[PDB]
């Protein structure tokens, strides 16, 4: 229960599953130039209006 | 940081004031380590081309050692120059700003009260 | 600042959002890119003529020439893309997702 | 390609970057970037297949967009300063636009989306040029404009590049995308130390260029673009597996290797400025990079994958490829940490 | 009793288009070996 | 109204950019960028840039947009476009209405709402156009600029012949 | 190396040496077509270099001392065991076919290297363009699997695309009955186990797939068994060909420079023969791979690069 | 002989061996000359003779 | 101002004549892509940029730096000629020579 399951579950397994899930979200891009430049526009709008990196 | 220091005379690898400094000895252990890195490069060059590693191309191994020692001697000269410039600027700035660097009154431990924490 | 600079900057941002929001054609993206260049030309020119900054009068020409050379390169890329798929649609350029 | 034309085009790539590095006028900076992009487009279309044309088109669009944003930043600087000196910018809007433009040219996140695609689409030698030589000109411009760089912007770009480049390489089996996400994470490390000490920026740039050139030279020497073709290297050239092992352990920043040298010095410069959370989380995020480096070392050097029968023919032929500076680069990418105080030559 | 070395089953996990195939990235095939696509 | 002529031409300039940037078709986009290039030339001519405006006509419109329309005619032969066009038009005329009713606006920078005749110089240049003399100084003072531009154009010829060959 | 970009810049163009007789000629036919002398006869009338047909030990003939290596180091496959047990469990059939395709790829690289460096034409016997007609003839006989054909087509798809086809393809019409008569007169006890359906499949993929697709990219000459006996008629037909097909016409110094740079780098030639497709007929596991590699290194002249072996009498190694 | 084809590195490239040894000897004599000139300049500038 | 009136008059006359020609007879009841054309258009564009560099020469001859001016003018026309010579010898000017 402890040293094959729960002490295995809370530190290494959940960290590994989290990094796997973040890896699959980052690398699930459809290769479309349109969507990447639309993300760049959203980046510039968040930087100007929402983060005030131009002031 | 020190980029305005070497901007009145740009692109000098070793300026003329660097000649006031003692050069690294040829038995500098850093320079011996760089020569060792040249020898390791010569061994890897024999290994990746499937030559006998210690024996083949002793002229090439010696040019590896020689070229690394040659470049590394001047790199160590510039290194020692830049740390000497760092300390020269530090000491001249402390000497020119005494209000920022006062002499702190050193107290002996008969006056210094430290809190005791028992380990029990 | 002066009132025309607002519109030339707004023209740059309009052509910027046109170039950052593709519809289908690569040619429309290249047209928005050269609209960005045109607005940069006009804005540079109005500054340099207003300031009477004489030597920078040759600057927008250089800005024109390089960028039109850039445009030429873009057209050539488009043509090679159009020599692969029959169209210049940006959705055909998705082989590099994997 | 004609070899003379190749030499003239590579000298023009070098000339564009050198013009960026030596010029005092903003128009000549912009001209150096235009010259560099124009000359590097044929290097990407060297082999004439649709993946190279797609990579060159994506590269053209991102670098042209960055070039227009750069020229708008230059023009706003001319409004608010009446001059063209490559120094600090005299408007925060021009500073933001130039930092965005240089981040797009570097492929720093969230403008990172072209770097794995364009790196995958092109040959290994041209991706070597893209990941090493093409960083040099925008980093030099970032070097000179750092009195006007907004701190929150450059640190947001830095941590976003380190996290996204860490998670991006975990999912990859293609070697060029692994090197591209590794590039994104290392550029995040370079920009994070930039406003604190740009000498450590130059140190991280140089050590990154050495290690990345080593890994691309090993990949070219073994003709490997995938993990699974790199796993055949032990049955063909067992020294190359040792070299990719030590170089990948160095790129993970494991001491006593040379790639431990930048990040340590970067932490050494970020804690002097009382930033403790940020280099901590940066170093913990770099364990993602080390994880997929370790994946490649397991598949290549630390285990023996199954080979094919036709490999026995390749045992009869030696590597005639010019593995230019590969032993020197392998030694410098691994054994340089005892010479860590040499970094002062970059001051 | 000799040392375990990776089998075909171990090695096939490193030959996919991605490392962790999800529902979205399941139609992805690996790229060609010489990186040349047919001209269609 | 005539004291605002550079402003009116700049309004027509932004309207043309909203025209082609909404991207109806690359041929109508080419037409919108042509009309925009003409009115931007008119702006440049009204700040006294005769040679630079004629470079917009000769080189941008007569040289480059000709090649754009040519390549478009060789390659080619909505609701999003119309909504995007009316969106950009309403944003631009709200800018006009604000900066005319207030004589000041601040989108990102502060902008005066007076006629842009006010900023001009009140003297003369004698027997030369200053803009013509600064462009003429490309051969006397702009030696390095001539070198890097001509080398980039020669490399541009070589690069186009490399990538369009397919071999 | 000897040839590179520098030698191309310093004047060495291959169209200076590309004369009218610089022709790559491939002679084709069934298993006992008797083409093997015909090829040699053509190579002694047109003055061309004859390459014999690449077997299992062609790479052995080009490397080392030129002598054939033991079969565990080259091939790991047997033609005679293919003739004995074609449907065998160990996968000898496709392993033999894949090794022979790699051998013919190496031979075609050698032939193009000789042609592009010397300007002398080469007569080959069953190049890489005709290797597949055995593959399908095995697959139609149930000798190999569909997965083996898929592996072969992947390797061929990424290797044969890099080369130019031959100028002349000579084919020898010999029927299956005459093939079997010459097999029974040959006396090889393994080769007399070839079925009729396998020879008929070889002839069918010759006449229905190979010769139609080579009729567009080059010039196919096709002779029967008796009119191929006169070499003078064949050489007369070759010397009066009007070469107007195939990609040899649009070969300048740059394309042929790139081709010569390819065909002199033999690991780059043989790169995609070992693609990581884990097919059970060609996959060697790590213990056998390690053991056979370390036994290969202990062969004489094989431990180091060729000029660096003291055991075969290489001198001045400390200055090399 | 042993080999069926003459290897590229069967005989030593005597031009390249000569250039190698000459360049290495030149770098050593230039390094020792530089070091002696540097210690002499150090002793002259700091007055230790 | 007179120029704007003249342009408006020419445009008005042209639009009036086109409107007549499209609506006076209304009273009665009654390609594969060619790489060669793209290459000649791009060669036009590149040489047109080189011409744009050459256009301030009648003003540039008025300088007091005439050795430098003459050197750079001859160098620009020479680089236009080298562009033409490279276009010639690499078969770029072929089948529309
Ligand atoms: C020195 C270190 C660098 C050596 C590089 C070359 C090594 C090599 O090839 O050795 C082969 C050679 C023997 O080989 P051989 O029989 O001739 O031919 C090759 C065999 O056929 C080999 O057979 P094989 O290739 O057919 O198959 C076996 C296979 C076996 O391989 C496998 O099966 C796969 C791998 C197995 C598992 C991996 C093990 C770990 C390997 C990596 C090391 C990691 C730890 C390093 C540090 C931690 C950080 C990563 O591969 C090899 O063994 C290939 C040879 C390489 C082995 C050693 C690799 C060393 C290079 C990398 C480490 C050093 C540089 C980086 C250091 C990093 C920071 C310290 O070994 C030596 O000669 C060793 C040197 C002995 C003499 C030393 C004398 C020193 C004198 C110093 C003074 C003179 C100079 C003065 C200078 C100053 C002047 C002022
Ligand atoms: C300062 C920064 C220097 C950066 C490196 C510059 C050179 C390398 C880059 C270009 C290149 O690839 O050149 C070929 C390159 C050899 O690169 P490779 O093809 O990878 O080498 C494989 C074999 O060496 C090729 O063997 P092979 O049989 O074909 O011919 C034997 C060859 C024959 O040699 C010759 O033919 C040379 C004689 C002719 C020279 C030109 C005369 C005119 O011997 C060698 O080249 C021996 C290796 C020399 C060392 C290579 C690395 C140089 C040192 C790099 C800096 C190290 C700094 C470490 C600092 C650590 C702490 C931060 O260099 C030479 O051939 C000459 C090296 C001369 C070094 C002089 C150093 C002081 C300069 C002041
Ligand atoms: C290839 C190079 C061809 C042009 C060489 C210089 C021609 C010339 O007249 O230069 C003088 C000109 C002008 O010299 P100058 O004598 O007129 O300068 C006196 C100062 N003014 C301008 C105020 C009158 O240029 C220079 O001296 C400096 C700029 C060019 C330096 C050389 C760059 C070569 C780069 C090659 C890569
Ligand atoms: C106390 C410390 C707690 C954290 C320890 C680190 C995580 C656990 C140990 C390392 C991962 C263990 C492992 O093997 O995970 C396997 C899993 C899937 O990987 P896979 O390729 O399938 O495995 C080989 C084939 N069987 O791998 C994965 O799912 C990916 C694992 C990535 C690990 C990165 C850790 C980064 C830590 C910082 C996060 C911010
Ligand atoms: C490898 C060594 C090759 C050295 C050749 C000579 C180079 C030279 O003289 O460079 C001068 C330069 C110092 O010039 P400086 O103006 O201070 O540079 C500011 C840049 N941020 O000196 C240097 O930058 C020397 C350090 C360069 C080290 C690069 C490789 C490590
Ligand atoms: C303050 C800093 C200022 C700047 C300092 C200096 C920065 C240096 C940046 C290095 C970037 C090097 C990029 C590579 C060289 C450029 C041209 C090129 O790619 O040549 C490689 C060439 C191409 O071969 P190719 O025929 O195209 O291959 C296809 C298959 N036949 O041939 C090959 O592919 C042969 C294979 C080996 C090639 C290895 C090349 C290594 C070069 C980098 C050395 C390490 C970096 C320099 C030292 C540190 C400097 C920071
Ligand atoms: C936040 C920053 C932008 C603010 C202005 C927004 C303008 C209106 C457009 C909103 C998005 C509408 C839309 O459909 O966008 C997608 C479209 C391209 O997609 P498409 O394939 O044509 O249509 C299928 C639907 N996705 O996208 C487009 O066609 C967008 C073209 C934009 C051109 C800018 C015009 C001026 C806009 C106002 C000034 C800024
Ligand atoms: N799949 C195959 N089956 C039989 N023979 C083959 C095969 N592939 C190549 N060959 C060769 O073709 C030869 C028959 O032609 P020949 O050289 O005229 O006897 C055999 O001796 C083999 O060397």
């Amino acid at each position: 229960l402890l040293d094959l399951i729960w002490l295995e579950t809370i530190l290494p397994k959940t960290i590994s599953l989290a990094q796997m899930k973040m890896s699959t979200t980052i690398t699930s891009q459809k290769g479309l130039i349109k969507l990447y430049f639309l993300s760049f526009l959203i980046t510039i709008l968040i930087s100007t209006t929402l983060l005030n990196f131009h002031e | 940081m020190m980029t305005g220091r070497q901007a009145r005379a740009p692109l000098q690898f070793l300026p003329d004031e660097a000649r006031s400094l003692p050069p690294p000895k040829l038995t500098d252990p850093r320079l011996a380590y760089i020569g060792f890195l040249g020898y390791c490069s010569g061994l890897i060059d024999n290994a990746i081309r499937r030559r006998p590693v210690l024996s083949a191309g002793l002229h090439r191994q010696f040019l590896y050692i020689t070229s690394f020692v040659f470049v590394g001697y001047y790199l160590l000269k510039r290194q020692d120059y830049m740390y000497a410039v760092r300390d020269h600027d530090m000491f001249s700035y402390i000497k020119s700003h005494p209000e920022d660097f006062p002499e702190k009154d050193k107290k002996t431990y008969r006056e210094v009260f430290e809190e005791f924490h028992p380990v029990r | 600042m002066s009132l025309v600079y607002m519109n030339i900057m707004m023209a740059f941002t309009v052509s910027l959002t046109g170039l950052l929001m593709y519809r289908s054609h690569l040619m429309s993206s290249l047209l928005c890119l050269e609209g960005m260049m045109l607005s940069l030309f006009i804005l540079a020119t109005l500054m340099i003529l207003n300031s009477h900054f004489t030597l920078a009068s040759m600057m927008p020409i250089i800005l024109l020439v390089f960028a039109a050379c850039e445009a030429a390169l873009g057209l050539s890329l488009l043509v090679m893309v159009s020599n692969t798929y029959g169209t210049d649609y940006v959705q055909n350029l998705n082989l590099l997702q994997c | 390609m004609n070899p003379i034309i190749l030499i003239i085009i590579l000298m023009t790539v070098m000339l564009g970057t050198i013009i960026v590095m030596i010029s005092t006028h903003w128009l000549l900076i912009w001209i150096g970037f235009e010259m560099n992009m124009l000359a590097i487009i044929p290097i990407m279309m060297k082999k004439h297949n649709p993946r190279a044309t797609e990579a060159s088109t994506k590269y053209f669009l991102t670098q042209s967009t960055a070039s227009m944003l750069l020229m708008m930043a230059i023009i706003i600087n001319l409004m608010f300063s009446g001059q063209w000196t490559v120094m600090k910018l005299f408007n925060p809007m021009a500073s933001m636009l130039m930092t965005m433009a240089l981040a797009m040219k570097l492929g720093m996140a969230p403008f990172h989306f072209w770097v794995p695609e364009v790196t995958q689409g092109i040959p290994l030698s041209s991706g070597l040029i893209l990941l090493t030589w093409q960083k040099l000109a925008p980093m030099s411009v970032l070097y000179q404009i750092l009195p006007s760089i907004n701190l929150d912007l450059i640190l947001t770009l830095s941590i976003l590049s380190i996290t996204i480049g860490g998670w991006g390489g975990l999912n990859q089996t293609q070697l060029r995308k692994i090197m591209a996400y590794s590039s994104i994470a290392h550029m995040g490390w370079m920009t994070a130390v930039l406003l604190y000490n740009p000498t450590m920026t130059l140190l991280n740039l140089i050590i990154y260029i050495i290690m990345t050139s080593t890994m691309f030279t090993l990949f070219m020497a073994n003709s490997t673009t995938t993990t699974l073709s790199l796993s055949h290297t032990w049955n063909k050239a067992p020294i190359m597996t040792i070299l990719v092992l030590i170089t990948l352990l160095s790129m993970g920043g494991l001491p006593p290797l040379s790639g431990f040298m930048p990040k340590w010095m970067i932490i050494q410069e970020m804690t002097k400025n009382d930033s403790i959370i940020l280099p901590t989380l940066m170093a913990i995020t770099a364990l993602l990079n080390l994880y997929f480096y370790m994946r490649l070392t397991y598949s290549t050097a630390l285990t023996m994958f199954p080979s094919t029968n036709n490999m026995k023919m390749k045992w009869q032929f030696p590597t005639t490829k010019r593995m230019t500076l590969l032993p020197t680069m392998t030694v410098l990418s691994t054994m340089l940490l005892p010479l860590t105080p040499i970094l002062s030559i970059l001051e | 009793a000799r040392q375990w070395q990776p089998d075909v089953e171990w090695a096939e996990q490193y030959g996919g288009a991605v490392m962790y195939p999800t529902k979205e990235t399941a139609h992805w095939k690996p790229p060609p070996w010489n990186d040349v696509d047919p001209p269609k | 109204m005539m004291t605002y002529i550079v402003f009116i031409l700049s309004i027509i300039f932004v309207m043309g950019f909203v025209g082609f940037s909404s991207k109806p078709s690359p041929i109508y986009g080419g037409l919108g960028l042509i009309v925009s290039g003409g009115v931007g030339c008119g702006i440049v001519l009204n700040f006294g840039g005769s040679f630079l405006g004629l470079m917009v006509f000769l080189i941008y419109l007569g040289g480059m947009m000709v090649v754009f329309g040519y390549t478009t005619a060789m390659a080619t032969e909505n609701k999003v476009v119309l909504g995007t066009f009316i969106t950009g038009l309403l944003m631009e005329f709200l800018m006009v209405y604000y900066v005319l009713k207030d004589k000041e606006v601040e989108i990102v920078f502060k902008f005066n709402g007076m006629g842009d005749w006010v900023i001009y110089d009140t003297g003369d240049s004698g027997f030369f156009s200053e803009e013509a003399m600064g462009i003429a100084a490309l051969y006397s003072y702009g030696t390095w600029l001539v070198i890097v531009t001509g080398w980039s154009l020669l490399i541009g010829v070589v690069v186009i012949m490399e990538i369009t060959r397919g071999n | 190396l000897q040839y590179g970009p520098l030698a191309y810049i310093l004047g060495e163009k291959t169209t200076k040496k590309m004369t009218e007789n610089s022709k790559l000629i491939t002679v084709d036919g069934n298993i006992c077509s008797g083409k093997s002398k015909l090829a040699k006869e053509v190579a002694e009338k047109l003055g061309l270099k004859h390459f014999p047909e690449a077997g299992i030990h062609y790479a052995d003939s080009t490397t080392g001392d030129g002598k054939p290596l033991p079969v565990r180091f080259s091939g790991n496959c047997s033609l005679e065991k293919f003739y004995d047990d074609p449907k065998s469990n160990d996968g000898n059939s496709y392993r033999l076919q894949a090794w022979l395709y790699a051998s013919r790829l190496l031979q075609y690289a050698d032939a193009l290297e000789h042609l592009l460096s010397t300007g002398q034409g080469v007569v080959l016997e069953r190049s890489i363009y005709s290797d597949f007609v055995f593959l399908e003839a095995m697959y139609r006989q149930g000798f190999i699997r569909k997965q083996c054909v898929d592996h072969y087509n992947q390797v061929k798809k990424v290797t044969v695309c890099e080369y130019l086809p031959p100028h002349v393809v000579i084919y020898v019409d010999v029927p299956v009955s005459e093939v079997q008569s010459r097999i029974q007169k040959k006396g090889n006890p393994h080769e007399m186990k070839i079925t009729s359906a396998y020879l008929q499949d070889i002839e069918n993929v010759y006449k229905g797939t190979f010769l139609p697709e080579m009729s567009e990219k080059c010039e196919v000459l096709q002779y029967s068994a008796w009119e191929a006996e006169d070499a003078e008629k064949v050489v007369e037909d070759i010397q009066y060909l009007k070469y107007d097909k195939g990609p040899w016409l649009d070969q300048d110094d740059r394309k042929l420079h790139n081709l010569r740079m390819l065909v002199q780098d033999k690991l780059e030639v043989l790169n995609y023969t070992s693609i990581p497709v884990f097919l059970p007929e060609v996959t060697i596991g790590a213990h056998q791979s390690d053991r056979v590699f370390q036994e290969f290194t202990e062969l004489p002249g094989r431990k180091y690069r060729a000029g660096y072996n003291e055991d075969v009498g290489d001198k001045w190694i400390w200055l090399k | 002989k042993f080999y069926i084809q003459e290897p590229p590195h069967g005989s030593p490239n005597w031009l390249k061996v000569g250039l190698t040894l000459g360049t290495s000897a030149f770098l050593w004599i230039y390094l020792i000359k530089q070091h002696n000139e540097d210690v002499l300049e150090y002793k002259r500038r700091n007055g230790l003779e | 101002m007179n120029l704007m009136i003249t342009l408006l008059t020419n445009f008005t006359l042209a639009t009036l004549l086109v409107t007549i020609a499209f609506w006076l007879p209304q009273l009665n009841v009654y390609l594969p892509f060619s790489m060669k054309f793209f290459l000649v258009a791009i060669t036009f564009l590149l040489f047109d940029l080189e011409i744009a560099l050459l256009l301030p020469l009648p003003w540039a001859s008025q300088t007091t730096n005439l050795n430098t001016m003459l050197t750079m003018a001859l160098l620009l026309i020479f680089l236009l000629a080298v562009s033409l010579a490279y276009e010639w010898t690499q078969k770029g000017l072929e089948w529309t020579e």
